[PDB]
């Protein structure tokens, strides 16, 4: 009797999760919460077993005792002869993106501009950029760096939320789930694409996946990569093809966390589940694809190839890396 | 440092 309860963040993930439950013969069922932290709470109470998390949340969950089970592994180059589930994850590139036409905008002139973040507490969208900015400005008043922003999870009436648009009925403004138009990698990038913001803190892959026809969504179908630039830390601006030499940091892959006593089962289930609905899963695209959601990245990132076994039975600190963990610890000393 | 936020 090993039934796994997943935690969906927001009505859209709940929707996708219920389809997954249905297709899984209920070997996976769904619990739902409004925020990722709520989801972490539910798992602590055991009202839920697991969920996929950005490194920044892995940190919250980890302090609460939850452990990494499997990590997101997207398309790779080296190590590729090895099975995706046995391959070492290579982390992703956190980057700062802006419109090319917004000439003279560099890392060194971000003050009092408009920013777009995936969400408060996330790795590329917040921990890395805010950590860097707090450090470089020698000030903890990061809610006063940019003139306005959309940083889901912040006070809805604060300027950190001024650019957020809420759902299609204008409700839920700045919630840290996908109902907020500018939430996550995609929402933040869109916030920049529509010029609501001057800079978006997302990862390298997001710029590629929503440009040059990679996304047919209405706001993105017509975006061109040439019209965007990455802000390197040395003050220069580079084409989005140079992320390898123009990024804020390399971030650990999003990963699944669960309680310890549920970790083995949750692992067994997911290894089986992705065999069915994973990339070449026996039932995707036929019945259900676990790693697709019309680019909204629900439950898992849309570019995930598989969930990979972790080498060394890593604690959340070993998974995230002492460096990142310290960077977070340091940034959190601010609020 | 340590202590769960919840
Ligand atoms: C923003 O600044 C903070 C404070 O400097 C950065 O944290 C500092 O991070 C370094 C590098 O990870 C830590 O040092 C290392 O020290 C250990 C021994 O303690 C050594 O084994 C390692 O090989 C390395 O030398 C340093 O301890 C740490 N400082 C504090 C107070 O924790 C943080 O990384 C910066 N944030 C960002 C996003 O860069
Ligand atoms: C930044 O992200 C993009 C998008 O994921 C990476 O390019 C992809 O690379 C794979 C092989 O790695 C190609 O087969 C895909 O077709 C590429 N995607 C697109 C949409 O072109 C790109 O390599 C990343 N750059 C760095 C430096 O990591
Ligand atoms: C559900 O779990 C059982 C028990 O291991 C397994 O035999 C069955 O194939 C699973 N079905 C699906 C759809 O996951
Ligand atoms: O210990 C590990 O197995 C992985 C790890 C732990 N801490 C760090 C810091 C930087 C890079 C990798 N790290
Ligand atoms: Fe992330
Ligand atoms: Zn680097
Ligand atoms: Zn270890």
């Amino acid at each position: 009797y090993t039934r796994v309860v997943w935690c969906a963040v927001g009505p859209e993930e709940q929707k996708k999760c219920q389809q997954w439950s249905q297709q899984s013969g209920q070997n996976v069922t769904c619990a739902t919460a409004s925020t990722t932290d709520d989801c972490i709470v539910l798992v602590l109470k055991g009202e839920a077993d697991a969920l996929n998390l950005d490194g920044g949340y892995i940190y919250t969950a980890g302090k609460c005792g939850l452990v990494p089970v499997l990590a997101e592994n997207r398309k790779s180059s080296k190590h590729s002869s090895l099975d995706c589930v046995l391959r070492p994850t290579e982390g992703y590139l956190a980057v700062a993106v802006v419109k090319k036409a917004n000439e003279g905008l560099t890392w060194n002139s971000l003050k009092d501009k408009k920013s777009c973040h995936t969400a408060v507490d996330r790795t590329a969208g917040w921990n890395i950029p805010m950590g860097l900015i707090v450090n470089q400005t020698g000030s903890c008043a990061f809610d006063e760096f940019f003139s306005q922003s959309c940083a889901p999870g912040a006070d809805p009436k604060s300027r950190l939320c001024a650019l957020c648009a809420g759902d299609d009925q204008g409700l839920d403004k700045c919630v840290p789930n996908s109902k907020e138009k500018y939430y996550g990698y995609t929402g933040a990038f869109r916030c920049l694409a529509e010029d609501v913001g001057d800079v978006a803190f997302v990862k390298n892959d997001t710029v590629w996946e929503n440009t040059n026809g990679e996304s047919t969504a209405d706001w993105a179908k017509n975006l061109k990569r040439e019209d965007f630039r990455l802000l390197c830390l040395d003050g220069t601006r580079k084409p989005v093809t140079e992320a390898q030499s123009c990024h804020l940091a390399v971030a650990p892959n999003h990963a699944v966390v669960s309680r310890s006593d549920r970790a083995a089962h949750v692992e067994q289930v997911l290894l089986h589940q992705q065999a069915l609905f994973g990339k070449n899963g026996k039932n995707c695209p036929d019945k259900f694809c676990l790693f697709k959601s019309e680019t909204k990245n629900l439950l898992f990132n849309d570019n995930t190839e598989c969930l990979a076994k972790l080498g060394g039975r890593p604690t959340y600190e070993e998974y995230l890396g002492t460096e990142y963990v310290t960077a977070i610890a340091n940034l959190k000393k601010c609020s | 440092l340590e202590a769960c936020a919840f």
